[PDB]
RNA sequence: GGACCUGGCGGUGCUUCAUAUCCCUCUAGAGGAGCCUGUUCUGUAAUCGAUAAACCCCGAUCAACCUCACCACCUCUUGCUCAGCCUAUAUACCGCCAUCUUCAGCAAACCCUGAUGAAGGCUACAAAGUAAGCGCAAGUACCCACGUAAAGACGUUAGGUCAAGGUGUAGCCCAUGAGGUGGCAAGAAAUGGGCUACAUUUUCUACCCCAGAAACGAUAGCCCUUAUGAAAUAAGGGUCGAAGGUGGAUUUAG
């Protein structure tokens, strides 16, 4: 780290930045800020998710490429809910939703699992064991089982925005592989119920 | 000591001569212009500065000589002679009588420099010892005396002020209000310029951030300063950029124009900007390739 | 471990000056260079006759002056101005001492085809820096 | 070639190989022999060059010099046996090194006792060698102390020691300054010590270790024969113990309250008396105890009535 | 043989930690294909040295001849040298380094304890420790006090080189030294490390990131030309259209 430990981290918030802690104010003032980073924007079209989303798919530092698959893939998503609204009845268009922020949050949400497995050895044979997963884990695998599903390399020619589109809509409507293997792990953790105890945190 | 003596008196002749040597035959030849003329008349040319020339009194030059602590009789002079150190224990004794009678009436040093004062090798707990004695007198109500005792044990702190430096507003051009500012990050320079009013302009090499930044990134990037401030279309700048890539440019750039729009904004809100991260440099630049590896931190195969 | 130019530490009895003291990572943040030719430097031809001609000089002067240069040569060279200076201690007669300065005065005169000038310092003993 | 060419130091150095000569030459001489005048002989200013045999009787008085360096090498050095040849015990250190408090030890003697070659085992290193010494140090008035001395080197280990010594002396009280009181016996952890006082021109007939501690002390006439473990460092300290634990004839004298006499069988029946009471003198007689209980000792009562049949005994050897 | 001291070990206990090093974790690879380059083995009349971590694009920031010390054949005798030898000995060495070290210890001189043994020397509301010196640290270089460099003592592994050179010991001088000419560097095979891929975030073209079009991969083989050289290895073009379907156990690096 090209930072001293007496650099804080720099926050960008308006309705932080737009006024108990005043003495926090105080001590903030007069400490160290370091640099803001690229990715982070004060700008209110931005998604902390979407961006660690595209920051995942990102291959070789190519953030042009990652930036603009995402691009492709929500404007994708947008077209064909549109679609789905214009080729709908009344109260269909009154029930569907084409907001592809709302789409890509509700389907990670979905996604994301509630229990985990760990491998324990007890003994000489390793057992697969139940875990509570933190939220920055479940998120992150919810994240990784997407990207890993859409390259799975079973899609032949479908270009990635297609792939990722699909999958999404397919999330949102609690189907597809990813909301399957969600499934499979519940599926594997109640084979081995009661191997929990040998948790010993 | 008789080497003391003659070595100041020999450090009093020689700056004589050295004062006639260079210029200066007046008798007033101080100890900045002796540096000078001692650094034109030996070009050092050596990374350490104690390995440079010097020529200081003997004082300064050399180290503080402990006197002899007993006569010609035997029978040392101080009654705590025979602890071994002196002037520690004696000064732990005096503040423990001054708060004996206090209490009957009623930053800090380092180790280091309480070390110089006392002219004794001193342990770090029995530093430690004496902070919590003082201390302890400090927390109780202590008279004049007891408070110019603590404050010639204390010593000062130098703090800083943080407030970003305002560029001036220069009244040029036509008639037009202006400041021009200066960035850099990873190996590019930006130099930009930014009127006051203009509704929002910006011309990065000539051309415009549609034509120099096709990326959106950079145009955020662009964008970040303004929007933080709610002074988005109002502005104009024109920026100079040499060296970098993409991304390195416009942060560069975006560096300029927080620090010229820190001028362009009133205190308070250039300090919640510089909080939210806009007027510090980055210092993340590439690393070196070392012998043995294979990049800068990166190494080669199998090693266990 | 580093053994380039680092003399060891025996017991503590072992008189070393500032030269052979200090080692090769101080080699101008600490010590500075024996031998000031300008042949090293970024645009030059001939520095490689320099640096034979610099160990060729070094030898010479410790063969031709036995047991009396205290530490290591100063080789400057300014010019066509070749100039050794040296340390050597104060052990044999002056005669000796004016004789062979004039004997390599003009020996490396007619050998390096320049003139070289031998600038002496006389001292007492071998100048201890530290005991190693 | 000269460029490759390398400083005796290096060469020297490389050939000795101890980590794991050219003295005899003056400035100006080489074998052709073209002498200078600044160099060689002194400054008529005429150059010169010697004859063939000039050169060779030179050459030849350089080269016998050199023998006569190579025996002044390899003469034969006389060191005095201490107790056998290539040993330490009866080594005479010199006199102990002057103190700096102004203080010079010139009339104490220092002799080694035992020299140990001790090892000790160390995490990188492996065996490590130190070496352990005892000496003892007196003057031949009464005055001596011993001590250990433990180093890396064997003459660090000697100054160490006698150094220590000399901070730690004891005193011997001595009869006529020649013998001791009376018989000792004395055990010491595992060493039994049994010392006897002697007349007179008996010699210092003890243990080689108690011959020398005697002859630093200023003893002349004792019979000491030790038993259990002779072992060196505590043979000298119980012989120490015993020797500073004696009671003499004027503490007997004083604690009795009686006179104290001598009756020698070479005077005859002369009572001589020795010591004296200092105060007043205890009138009722010494209790005459009949058959006396005292712990008798079977190699004395042997010896008394002469069945100690031994081949080693009394056998004719050196003086002391 | 009995009892110890010190050190190393323990599939040794308790407690606290490690964070790219210890596990769960995060990313990208190796091991699977081809090619390049070392090494083992085979082969040849055909060098030598490195070879658990600390060898394996290593001496070489590099072998057509030269280099070269290898082999074959033929020649030279005070041989460029008051000769030389690349002859053996890295278990005689200097020299310059690896490893612990991604450590903090090593310690001259003293003093004390142990009935004056090997040894040991800890309690800040303090029970015998004091310390010159080396090292860490500190001070320097790069862009900051951060980070990266450099630096890291004593010793360990008789750790690597007598072939960089010098060199002690033993040997040669009709030789084991010197010179000339010509060859030696080939794979039934195996292995270490790199490079390129097995494509759709891909490929070709323009642009150097707002298009058009596909819907793959040899820096290998053969041919032509060129560069340099006395004498081709390298470069370009032509030709060809391999195997290959993201690789098990294990493992590397951050
Ligand atoms: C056979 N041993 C007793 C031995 C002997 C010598 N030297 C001699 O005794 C020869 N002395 C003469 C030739 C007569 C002058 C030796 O010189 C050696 C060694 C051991 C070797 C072992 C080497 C080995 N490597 C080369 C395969 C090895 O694996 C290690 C290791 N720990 O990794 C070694 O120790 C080793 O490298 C090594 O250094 C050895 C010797 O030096
Ligand atoms: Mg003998
Ligand atoms: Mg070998
Ligand atoms: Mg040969
Ligand atoms: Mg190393
Ligand atoms: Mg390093
Ligand atoms: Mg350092
Ligand atoms: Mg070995």
């Amino acid at each position: 780290s090209r930072y001293s430990p007496e650099f804080k981290d720099p926050l960008i918030d308006k309705e932080y930045y737009r006024k108990e802690e005043k003495y926090v104010r105080e001590l903030k003032k007069t400490q160290l800020i370091k640099a803001a980073p690229a990715g982070k924007t004060s700008s209110v079209f931005e998604d902390p998710v979407i961006s660690k989303f595209t920051n995942m798919m990102m291959i070789g530092g190519n953030k042009v490429l990652a930036r603009s698959l995402m691009i492709q893939t929500l404007e994708a998503v947008k077209r064909k809910q549109f679609e789905k609204y214009h080729a709908a009845s009344a109260e269909e268009q009154a029930t569907i939703e084409r907001n592809p922020y709302t789409i890509f949050h509700q389907a990670l949400k979905n996604c994301e699992p509630m229990i985990g497995l760990v491998p324990i050895l007890k003994g000489g044979r390793f057992y697969q064991v139940p875990v509570p997963l933190p939220d920055r884990r479940r998120r992150f695998l919810a994240m990784k089982w997407m990207i890993t599903e859409c390259r799975d390399k079973k899609h032949q020619r479908t270009l990635m925005p297609e792939k990722l589109s699909h999958k999404l809509l397919e999330a949102f409507h609690n189907q597809g592989p990813v909301i399957k293997r969600k499934h499979d792990l519940h599926k594997m953790a109640e084979a081995n119920r009661a191997l929990a105890h040998y948790r010993w945190w | 000591e008789d080497f003391i003596k003659k070595q100041i008196e020999e450090f009093n002749i020689g700056k004589r001569h050295l004062a006639n040597m260079m210029g200066e035959d007046p008798e007033t030849f101080t100890q900045e212009d002796i540096d000078r003329a001692i650094a034109y008349l030996f070009p050092s040319g050596l990374f350490e500065k104690r390995a440079r020339p010097v020529m200081k009194h003997p004082e300064q030059i050399f180290p503080r000589q402990r006197a002899i602590q007993w006569g010609e009789d035997g029978r040392p002079f101080h009654y705590l002679f025979y602890t071994g150190k002196q002037s520690y224990y004696s000064l732990m004794h005096d503040v423990y009588g001054m708060l004996l009678n206090l209490e009957k009436h009623q930053r800090w040093l380092i180790k280091e420099e309480l070390e110089e004062m006392l002219v004794e090798k001193l342990s770090d707990l029995d530093y430690m010892q004496f902070i919590r004695l003082l201390e302890k007198l400090l927390t109780s109500q202590c008279g004049a005396a007891e408070e110019e005792f603590v404050q010639r044990f204390r010593r000062s702190v130098t703090l800083e002020s943080k407030k970003q430096l305002i560029e001036p507003v220069q009244y040029d051009e036509q008639g037009m209000a202006f400041s021009k500012s200066e960035g850099k990050r990873k190996t590019a320079k930006a130099e930009a310029i930014v009127y006051k009013h203009g509704s929002g302009r910006i011309k990065v090499n000539g051309i415009d951030y549609q034509l120099y930044f096709p990326i959106t990134q950079d145009r955020e990037q662009l964008m970040f300063p303004f929007h933080f401030v709610d002074r988005l279309g109002k502005h104009d700048v024109t920026c100079t950029v040499s060296g970098g890539g993409r991304s390195a440019q416009a942060g560069a750039i975006r560096l300029a124009m927080a620090k010229a729009l820190c001028s362009f904004v009133t205190e308070d809100e250039v300090e919640w900007m510089r909080q939210a991260g806009l007027l510090t440099t980055d210092p993340r630049v590439r690393e070196r390739k070392k012998p043995g590896q294979e990049g800068a931190r990166r190494k080669f195969t199998w090693k266990k | 471990k580093n053994r380039a130019a680092r003399v060891r530490v025996s017991k503590g009895d072992k008189p070393v000056t500032y030269e052979e003291a200090h080692a090769p990572h101080y080699i101008a943040h600490r010590k500075g260079w024996l031998s000031l030719h300008t042949g090293n430097l970024d645009g030059e031809d001939h520095a490689a006759e320099r640096t034979v001609e610099d160990v060729f000089l070094r030898k010479f002067m410790w063969g031709t002056f036995p047991g009396c240069l205290a530490d290591q040569l100063v080789l400057k060279r300014r010019g066509n101005q070749l100039e050794i200076c040296a340390v050597v201690l104060r052990q044999l007669s002056p005669h000796k001492y004016y004789f062979l300065v004039g004997y390599s005065e003009t020996l490396l005169s007619y050998f390096y085809k320049c003139p070289v000038r031998l600038h002496l310092q006389t001292v007492p003993s071998k100048v201890v820096y530290k005991y190693l | 070639s000269f460029f490759t060419k390398l400083t005796a130091d290096e060469l020297w150095k490389g050939a000795l190989a101890e980590t794991g000569l050219n003295r005899g030459q003056i400035i100006g001489e080489g074998r052709y022999g073209f002498l200078w005048p600044g160099l060689n002989v002194p400054l008529v200013q005429t150059i010169a060059q010697r004859s063939k045999e000039e050169q060779e009787k030179v050459e030849a008085d350089m080269i016998q010099q050199r023998e006569e360096w190579d025996r002044k090498k390899k003469m034969k050095v006389k060191r005095e046996r201490g107790w056998s040849g290539n040993s330490w015990g009866g080594i005479s250190l010199g006199p102990p090194d002057p103190g700096p408090c102004g203080e010079t030890y010139e009339d104490f003697d220092t002799r080694i006792l035992e020299v140990r070659n001790v090892f000790t085992m160390t995490a990188k290193e492996g065996r490590k060698k130190s070496i352990r010494v005892l000496v003892a140090v007196g003057n031949g008035k009464g005055a001596a102390g011993f001590s250990i001395g433990k180093a890396t080197d064997r003459m660090d280990a000697f100054r160490k020691a006698k150094n220590r010594a000399v901070h730690h002396l004891h005193y011997i009280e001595r009869y006529e300054d020649h013998t001791i009181f009376h018989d000792i016996s004395l055990r010491f952890k595992r060493t039994h010590i049994k010392m006897k006082k002697q007349p007179k021109g008996y010699g210092l007939r003890c243990h080689r270790a108690i011959i020398t501690i005697c002859r630093l002390i200023g003893i002349k006439d004792m019979y000491a024969k030790v038993s259990g473990s002779i072992n060196m460092l505590s043979l000298t300290q119980g012989l120490f113990r015993g020797l500073s634990r004696q009671e003499t004839h004027q503490q007997l004298a004083d604690k009795k309250g009686l006179h104290v006499v001598e009756i020698r069988e070479e005077c005859g029946p002369l009572p001589i008396v020795v010591a004296s009471p200092r105060g007043p003198l205890r009138k009722d007689p010494e209790p005459e105890d009949e058959v006396p209980d005292v712990k008798l000792d079977w190699e004395d009562v042997k010896t008394a009535q002469g069945m100690k049949r031994s081949v080693w005994s009394n056998l004719k050897r050196a003086a002391t």
